[PDB]
């Protein structure tokens, strides 16, 4: 019965990664005053499954590895950590309702760097490792900001635990309070995902160009699935919905309407900007976003004792 | 120091805002009547069972029942 | 006391300094066309060198044996996002 | 040269993490707050020396409390000879160590 | 089986270090003490390490490990029988240890040890509204004002040597 | 480096010998003595060529093991104890891995193998901070925890450096290489009385810091790492033959010289303990480190090796250096014997 | 309307901590007669098992403290079931 | 004892020899400098937390946070011998003998 | 134990679908082939930058380490001295950065 | 025109409601026509196994009221 509930929580990442690609596609066709997929399915919507059933018949390109095993492990490790980072997100409900599930989530989006560090490894080009070393320097940039945005949030929760950030936001949105830290989270997890203006993994070759193209397609759906998640973990963060204990599916399509605008607004953002040079957004990160974010770490440390509005610890 | 300011709000405004806000959340708990507060709050909590004292029989101010009168009470947390 | 062990021992550096006994090259090719080689140190670029010649049709060549109605469609094709301004060099020319 | 900086000038920058019956927050006892209580007012002020001879019985009884190895070997001996008897056969568990009885409160 | 699976996880900890003992490559090692950075947290976590845990992935593995594998990633090029021997031999000097222990519910390598699951010493009772782990580390900006003061100076001086032994000149 | 920078490191070396000395909390020995280590290494890497970046590697990895073994200790005297007061230790196996650990960090042998290489791969300086205040912190936690230190685990170590601390100056020719045998075997001094009376080993110690620092200092007047080059002293200074021919003698125990006052005070402590054999062993090998300091004094003052052309152009500048307490250094190192009994000051 | 909002939450904090209060002693009579019913089950089971061994007192105290030592996980759920084991030492980690 | 004790300082002592017996690289050195370090972490997390001692649960991040300092240490160390003879072989590392 | 059951269910569906991905298109018999990078056969060239930007990220890691108890440390009773060495940990970190910046250790990846 | 890619994101937004509604229907599938007992912290944790043994038949959500007692 538990399994049954792990089993819905992830074949629906699944399908909502496949259709996230129809997504993105007809609403940058819309944008580009084109339009997206409308011939292979009734408004598209066959085209990720005639996409899938083409990448995973694909031949593969059959390389020389320097490890055979990292790049089994790669591709092995960013799917589960793509999938483990869904299961205490409160949707009014986590699946494991753990009481550090931010710090949790925290150091499992901590851990996807490895992904891609070992498939720049495994892959003999040394301008594929170089690619590979920039985009994790890169992440872990951004994994900074995370981290204090994050902690500077939490100080009015009270606690890391994801559900009691409902209870934290029933008389306003958190994004009011905490707008600065919202935009530089956002932008963050822009940039945590190699999300366009951040993707210098296809600016002028990535560190996932030497799989085939079923692995490749399985770090593609890892990245999208954390790109759908981490827009839930921002609902749930900043614009957290209403929630009627007695009917949970209230906040469900709440929270989902939230979601779904965010990850349109992801699209949106790649359909409307050039990209950083790679020093301008290492610029972006350590001499823009960090100063702002350690001045409101500091305010956001001393406001709930200046103002008697220390949240409870339970 | 007026021309400083403007001329380094024109070129570097986010460490000006960097610097203003950090220099409020240094100053700013120092001058606030609610911090005061803060710390009413925090001792007025109770993570602990409230052990009671051996009535010796000269302890006027402590009570012999919850809704007796004397003892700590917490209307200004009520009010606010 | 030099033993046979201690033949091959050399007195250190006066100044205790030891000699220290490059930069990178990128053939970014034609995979319009271009060829480069970068000569980079680091993030920075030290030397550009544009290989050309992966369109070079011999155009003016071809030229040499057409007439200049004939040769007036080749200039539609050198800057060919540009073709009435060619046509209207050429023209201008004859 | 152990320079008793923190006595000359009266600072606590250490020597409340040092035991384990010292204040904590919350008041939080220790698992084996009380033998340490008892090891520490035994032993304080006479000397080490005098510390490791006259105070060793709750020394002893400290430890045992830090690392249980008498309880667990006391275990040990009980759990294999039930097992023994389990396999002569000579012995039956009740219903209360078998889990059909519906337990206290 | 479940009732002893600490213990297990430790067995796989063990494991996890003859991985890299032998040193295969620091490649391949580093990939051996992260899985053994994860089972020692997953020890940590049973016991109601919940924090400290996560500090194991988040500080550990996720910020120093990343940088181990970074700095190895921009050395050793990319493309014996001492790490195979070396590896068996760790392998079975543990498992030895466990038949041992686990026949005789008591080893003594350097110290006596006790053969039953170490869910035995255990306390039985509860802490209340918090976990006691986590309000032993919020002490640290209450009761540990020194530690904090050695520490963020031991960190800065790190900054500071860093970029001094780094630059060359 | 810039001296802010520098001075700032150098009181962070400090800082971290000061919380080893005056913490009561094992977590803060260990936090003293990384601070240090930490801190330390920009000093040995002050003049940045391979010989320093080897010399700090080494140095690294051999504290960095010492500082492990010594948080096991620690660990492990928590599991015995509960408590973390530095104080005896309450387990044999605790008290053998932090006597292992301290001896790594002094460099007593057998872990004696980084000292000579480590002093020779950075500067006179430097060295002098490693050969003199990289002592003091392990010296203060063996002060603490002698009701748990095994006699023959620490006499072992202090014979042992003794001897390989006597043999291994006497085939050299670097002087950063003989200050660091000379090291060994001082230290070796140091810890075989400190079980029997540990104020004779901190007299040893502040005779050996004093005698070494004039030395250092010495070698740092005259910019003189060889012997070879020691021997041109006396046709560019000749006061500095006699300054490091009386310190040579002082270091070498020849009485009536302060450096004849520690090892002869630690005879008259371990005699009254009832051993005989080993001061007396221990006396004999240090005829060893008598004989290498012989060697330096006959090449720098008590003969004239050919000196060079262009040593007469160095005759027309003086010292510059700043030679600071070089004359005090001088004097405290020789003229101290008849102010032996000054070492109650330190019980 | 944090400050307004995280005010009131402190004072339904301290609401339940009353609550939880308010419980303690009856929760702590049941803790006491919970733990030595199962001690004196243990005992008993314990006499009716070391008949055999030589020299075996039974209830024999390891400490030498005539005080009351907080009984461990062991000596409780020692001759139980692995099921009330797992039920009653990882329960609250595993849950959830 | 408790037996996951025994193989916690088994671990370290098997990180101890790995780290006392050098094969070529200063990177294999360092990760076991940095598995002993780990085992330190878990052996004193599982203690503090065993005895309920409730200050002490800084301790551990302490021993997290100052060693993995040492770490970065080690590996600027290793990086100026990786840029002085290209790779991190300690037997490079060998102009001290004279 | 459901956290394990979830772990193990994504850690098999992710080893599934590699297995499918890896070995679905092998049972194609398509063609063995030959096939005889910008740079050519060079070596690696390190960066230092790239080792400062990554130490930098494990240096401000660390002090992140010691600011992660502040939502549970603004709870205690001692709130000056709490609130003096939080504010004194953000300071540090930003001082740390200060050094950074001002030492030109920030730039080229600025 | 527009609401030509609102197909793709009607499908999405359905599997983004999924998980969640099943966890709620699920949770209250598993625990008794109501929520699942939250116990992040030891008391909680004592409550509710102090209800799964009350209720006698061992599930902490069989509640049992006044008409357990006399
Ligand atoms: C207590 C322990 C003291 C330990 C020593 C403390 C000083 C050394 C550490 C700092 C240092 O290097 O300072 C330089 C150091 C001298 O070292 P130097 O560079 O080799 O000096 C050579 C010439 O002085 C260079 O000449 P100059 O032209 O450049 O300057 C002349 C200078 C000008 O002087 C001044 O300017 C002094 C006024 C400034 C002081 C502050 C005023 C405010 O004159 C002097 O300093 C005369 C020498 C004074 C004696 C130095 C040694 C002091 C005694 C050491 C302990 C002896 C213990 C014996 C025990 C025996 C039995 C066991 O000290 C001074 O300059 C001032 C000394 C003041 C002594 C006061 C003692 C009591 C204090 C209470
Ligand atoms: C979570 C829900 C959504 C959140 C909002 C996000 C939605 C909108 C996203 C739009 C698309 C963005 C795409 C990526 C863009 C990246 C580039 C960019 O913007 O860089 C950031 C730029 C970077 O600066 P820059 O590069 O533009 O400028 C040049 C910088 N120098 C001079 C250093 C060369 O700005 C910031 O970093 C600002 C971040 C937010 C600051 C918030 C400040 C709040 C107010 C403080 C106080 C001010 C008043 C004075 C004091 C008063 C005291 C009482
Ligand atoms: C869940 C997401 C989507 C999952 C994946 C999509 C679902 C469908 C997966 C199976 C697709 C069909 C089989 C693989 C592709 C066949 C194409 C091909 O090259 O065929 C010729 C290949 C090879 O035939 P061949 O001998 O002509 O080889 C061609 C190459 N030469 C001639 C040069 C040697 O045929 C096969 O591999 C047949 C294998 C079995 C076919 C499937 C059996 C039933 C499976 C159910
Ligand atoms: C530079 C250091 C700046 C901060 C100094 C400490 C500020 C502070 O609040 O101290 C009070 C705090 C705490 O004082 P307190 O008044 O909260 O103490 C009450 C006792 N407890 C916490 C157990 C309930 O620290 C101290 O009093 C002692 C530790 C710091 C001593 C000064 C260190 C100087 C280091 C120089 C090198
Ligand atoms: C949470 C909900 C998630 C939902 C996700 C999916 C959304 C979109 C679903 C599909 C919508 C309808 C698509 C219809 C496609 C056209 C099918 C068709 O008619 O194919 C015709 C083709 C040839 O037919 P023929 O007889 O030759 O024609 C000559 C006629 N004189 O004949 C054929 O090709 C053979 C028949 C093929 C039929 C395929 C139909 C679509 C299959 C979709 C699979 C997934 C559906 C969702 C599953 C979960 C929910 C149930
Ligand atoms: C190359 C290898 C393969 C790579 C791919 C697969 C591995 C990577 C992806 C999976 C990562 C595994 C993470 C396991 C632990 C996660 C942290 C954790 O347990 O946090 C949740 C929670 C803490 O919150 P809290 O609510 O306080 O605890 C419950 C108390 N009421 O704590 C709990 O709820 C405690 C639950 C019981 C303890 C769980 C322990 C799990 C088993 C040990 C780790 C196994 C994985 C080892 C390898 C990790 C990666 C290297
Ligand atoms: C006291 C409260 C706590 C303060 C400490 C914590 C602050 C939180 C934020 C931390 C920021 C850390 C890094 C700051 C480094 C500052 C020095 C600096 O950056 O100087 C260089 C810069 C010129 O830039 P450049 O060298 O070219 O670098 C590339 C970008 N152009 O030069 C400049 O851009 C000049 C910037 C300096 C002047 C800023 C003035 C701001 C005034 C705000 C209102 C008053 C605030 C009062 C607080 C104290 C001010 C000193
Ligand atoms: C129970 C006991 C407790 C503890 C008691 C106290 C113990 C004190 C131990 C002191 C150890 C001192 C170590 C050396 C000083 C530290 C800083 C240092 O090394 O300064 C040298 C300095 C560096 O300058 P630089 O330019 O780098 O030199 C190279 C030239 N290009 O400048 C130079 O190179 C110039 C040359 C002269 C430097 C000599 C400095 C000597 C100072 C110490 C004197 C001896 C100790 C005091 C007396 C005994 C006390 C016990
Ligand atoms: C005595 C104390 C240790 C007891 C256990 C010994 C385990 C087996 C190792 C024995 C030595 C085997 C060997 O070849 O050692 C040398 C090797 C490094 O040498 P390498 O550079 O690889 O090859 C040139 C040969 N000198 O050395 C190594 O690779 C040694 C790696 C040791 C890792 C320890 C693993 C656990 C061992 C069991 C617990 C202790
Ligand atoms: C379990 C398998 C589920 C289906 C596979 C993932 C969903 C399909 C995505 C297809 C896809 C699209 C549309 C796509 O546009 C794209 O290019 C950017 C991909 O990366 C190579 C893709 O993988």
């Amino acid at each position: 019965m538990f399994m049954i509930n792990v089993l819905t929580l992830i074949i629906p990442i699944l399908l909502a990664v496949a259709f996230l690609t129809l997504v993105e596609r007809k609403v940058l066709g819309y944008m580009q005053f084109r339009k997206g997929p409308n011939v292979v399915g009734p408004y598209g919507l066959l085209q990720p499954i005639a996409d899938a059933i083409k990448l995973f018949i694909k031949e593969p390109l059959r390389p020389a590895t320097s490890s055979i095993s990292m790049f089994i492990l790669a591709p092995i490790l960013a799917l589960t950590l793509a999938l483990t980072m869904w299961i205490p997100l409160p949707m009014p409900y986590p699946l494991i309702n753990m009481n550090l599930g931010v710090l949790f989530m925290l150091a499992m989006s901590s851990l996807a760097v490895y992904s891609i560090l070992w498939s720049g490894w495994a892959s003999n080009s040394k301008y594929a490792l170089i690619g590979a070393l920039r985009a994790v320097a890169q992440t872990i940039s951004y994994e900074v900001t995370l981290a204090i945005i994050l902690l500077s949030v939490l100080l009015m929760n009270g606690s890391f635990t994801l559900s009691t950030l409902i209870i934290t936001q029933e008389q306003v949105w958190l994004i009011f309070p905490a707008w600065p830290l919202a935009m530089m989270w956002f932008i963050s997890t822009l940039a945590e995902t190699n999300r366009a203006p951040f993707d210098l993994t296809e600016g002028e070759s990535g560190f996932n160009v030497e799989y085939a193209a079923g692995p490749f397609a399985l770090f593609f759906m890892a990245e999208y699935a954390n790109i759908i998640m981490m827009n839930i973990f921002t609902t749930t963060l900043f614009l957290g919905a209403f929630h009627n204990p007695y009917m949970p599916e209230l906040y469900t399509i709440n929270f989902t309407i939230k979601s779904l605008l965010l990850s349109i607004t992801f699209l949106w953002i790649r359909a409307s900007y050039p990209r950083f040079r790679y020093d301008q957004l290492m610029h972006l990160l350590w001499k823009n976003f960090l100063p702002l974010t350690l001045a409101l770490c500091m305010w956001h440390v001393s406001l709930p004792i200046l103002l008697s509005s220390i949240p409870p610890q339970t | 120091v007026a021309a400083f300011l403007k001329n380094v709000w024109a070129k570097e405004p986010v460490l000006v805002a960097s610097f203003a806000i950090a220099g409020l959340a240094v100053i700013l708990p120092t001058l606030s009547p609610y911090t005061k507060y803060s710390l009413m709050i925090n001792r007025a909590t109770p993570y602990n069972y409230p052990v009671p004292l051996r009535d010796d029989g000269n302890m006027p101010d402590v009570p012999s029942h919850p809704q007796d009168p004397q003892g700590p009470s917490l209307e200004w947390l009520k009010r606010l | 006391y030099p033993t046979k062990e201690t033949a091959h021992w050399k007195p250190p550096p006066w100044n205790d300094v030891d000699p220290p006994k490059s930069n990178l090259t990128l053939n970014f090719g034609p995979q319009g066309v271009l060829r480069l080689v970068m000569e980079l140190s680091g993030e920075m670029v030290r030397k550009c060198d544009p290989h050309i010649g992966l369109l070079h049709r011999g155009t003016e060549k071809l030229i040499e044996y057409k007439t200049y109605l004939q040769a007036l469609p080749y200039f539609d094709r050198l800057d060919y996002v540009s073709m009435m301004c060619n046509e209207q060099a050429y023209s201008l020319a004859v | 040269p152990f320079f008793d900086v923190q006595k000359k000038l009266g600072v606590d920058l250490d020597h409340w993490m040092t035991i384990q019956s010292a204040e904590q927050p919350h008041r939080i006892p220790a698992r084996c707050h009380a033998f340490e209580k008892e090891w520490i007012e035994c032993a304080h002020g006479i000397g080490s020396i005098r510390a490791e001879k006259e105070c060793k019985i709750e020394f002893e009884d400290f430890r045992e409390c830090l690392l249980r190895q008498k309880t667990m070997k006391r275990l040990n001996a009980i759990k294999r000879q039930r097992d023994k008897l389990i396999k002569e056969g000579k012995y039956t568990p009740p219903p209360h160590h078998s889990g059909q009885e519906d337990l206290r409160p | 089986m479940m009732t002893y699976i600490v213990f297990i996880l430790s067995i796989i900890f063990v494991m996890g270090f003859v991985g890299f003992s032998s040193k295969p490559s620091p490649i391949y090692g580093g990939l051996g003490l992260i899985v053994s950075g994860g089972v020692g947290c997953g020890i940590v976590l049973n016991f109601g390490g919940s924090f400290l845990g996560l500090m194991v992935f988040l500080i550990y593995l996720g910020g120093m490990m990343v940088v181990f594998g970074y700095t190895t990633a921009m050395a050793t090029e990319q493309y014996n029988k001492v790490v195979l021997g070396t590896f068996i031999t760790g392998l079975l000097m543990e498992f030895l240890m466990v038949y041992y222990v686990l026949k005789d519910k008591e080893v003594e390598i350097v110290f006596k040890f006790n053969g039953m699951g170490d869910w035995v010493i255990y306390d039985t009772g509860d802490s209340g509204f918090f976990s006691e782990e986590a309000m032993g580390i919020a002490a640290l900006y209450s009761y540990g004002t020194w530690l904090v003061i050695v520490t963020g100076w031991s960190l800065l001086i790190g900054v500071v040597v860093i970029m001094e032994i780094t630059r060359g000149n | 480096m810039n001296p802010i920078i520098l001075i700032i490191i150098l009181m962070t070396v400090m800082l971290g010998t000061i919380i080893v000395m005056i913490s009561t909390h094992w977590l803060l020995i260990w936090i003293g003595f990384e601070m240090n280590m930490l801190a330390i290494i920009p000093i040995m890497m002050k003049k940045h060529n391979p010989r320093a970046t080897e010399a700090s590697t080494k140095y690294f990895l051999t504290q960095s093991t010492a500082s492990m073994l010594l948080m096991m200790a620690i660990i492990i005297n928590l599991m015995f104890s509960g408590q973390w007061t530095v104080m005896k230790l309450f387990n044999p196996m605790a008290s053998m891995l932090m006597t292992m650990a301290l001896a790594m960090k002094l460099g007593m042998a057998p872990f004696h193998f980084w000292v000579p290489e480590v002093t020779q791969g950075i500067p006179l300086s430097s060295g002098l901070i490693l050969l003199t205040w990289q002592k003091l912190a392990p010296m203060s936690v063996l002060y603490q925890i002698l009701p748990s230190i095994n006699l023959d685990l620490i006499l072992t170590l202090s014979i042992l450096s003794i001897t390989i601390g006597g043999w291994g100056g006497l085939n050299q020719t670097q002087l950063r290489k003989i200050m660091a045998y000379s090291s060994i075997a001082h230290m070796g001094w140091m810890t075989a009385v400190l079980l029997y009376n540990p104020t004779m080993t901190l007299l040893n110690l502040i005779i050996y810091i004093i005698m070494t620092s004039t030395m250092f200092t010495l070698f740092m007047a005259n910019s003189t790492t060889t012997t070879l080059s020691l021997s041109h002293t006396w046709n560019k200074a000749p006061i500095m033959t006699i300054l490091v021919l009386i310190t040579l003698l002082s270091m070498g125990g020849l009485p009536p010289l302060s450096g004849f006052m520690p090892k002869w005070m630690i005879i008259q402590e371990m005699t009254k303990n009832d051993s005989i054999i080993l001061p007396t062993l221990m006396a004999i090998t240090a005829l060893l480190n008598l004989y290498f300091y012989m060697r330096l004094t006959y090449s720098t003052a008590l003969t004239m090796f050919p000196s060079t052309n262009n040593m007469k152009m160095k005759w027309q500048f003086p010292t510059t250096k700043r030679m600071t307490l070089l004359p005090t250094m001088t004097v405290l190192s020789t003229m101290l014997l008849p102010l032996t009994p000054i070492l109650s000051i330190l019980e | 309307s944090m400050m307004r909002w995280n005010r009131e939450r402190r004072r339904l904090q301290i609401e339940d901590f009353e609550a939880r209060i308010a419980l303690m002693p009856l929760l702590q009579a049941e803790k006491d007669r919970r733990v030595l019913q199962m001690l004196r089950e243990n005992l008993e089971e314990e006499a009716t098992i070391m008949k055999d061994v030589p020299g075996w007192k039974v209830g024999e105290s390891v400490f030498h403290t005539t005080r009351w030592v907080t009984p461990m996980m062991g000596e409780l759920y020692g001759l139980r079931t692995g099921e009330e084991i797992l039920s009653s030492t990882y329960g609250f980690i595993w849950y959830t | 004892m408790s037996l996951v004790y025994m193989n916690i300082m088994m671990a370290f002592t098997v990180s101890l020899t790995g780290l006392l017996m050098y094969r070529s690289h200063l990177m294999s050195s360092l990760l076991c400098l940095e598995g002993m370090m780990l085992s330190l972490f878990i052996l004193a997390t599982l203690m503090i937390l065993n005895s309920h001692f409730t200050l002490a649960s800084m301790m551990p991040i302490i021993l997290l946070v100052f060693a993995a300092c040492e770490a970065a240490l080690g590996l600027s160390l290793l990086v100026m011998v990786s840029n002085t003879y290209g790779t991190d072989y300690v037997q490079n590392l060998n102009l001290l003998q004279c | 134990m459901n956290l394990m059951i979830t772990l193990l269910t994504n850690f098999t569906l992710a080893t599934l679908l590699v297995t499918i991905a890896f070995w679905l298109p092998q049972l194609n018999v398509y063609s063995e082939k030959t096939s005889p990078d910008p740079m050519g056969s060079a070596r690696l060239p390190f960066s230092m930058k790239f080792f400062l930007v990554a130490i930098t990220f494990l240096l401000f890691d660390l002090e992140i380490a010691l600011l992660l108890p502040l939502p549970w440390a603004s709870q205690t009773t001692n709130l000056n001295t709490m609130l003096t060495m939080a504010l004194l940990l953000i300071f540090l970190l930003a001082v740390s950065l200060a050094y950074e910046w001002t030492q030109k250790g920030l730039e080229w990846t600025e | 025109m527009w609401f030509e890619v609102l197909p793709g994101i009607a499908v999405m937004g359905v599997c983004l409601f999924i998980p969640g509604m099943a966890t709620a229907r699920i949770h209250r599938f598993s625990n008794g026509g109501r929520e699942k007992r939250v116990a992040h912290y030891s008391y909680q944790w004592y409550l509710m196994e102090r209800d799964r043994r009350v209720s006698g038949v061992n599930r902490y959500y069989v509640s049992k009221g006044l008409e357990n007692i006399d």
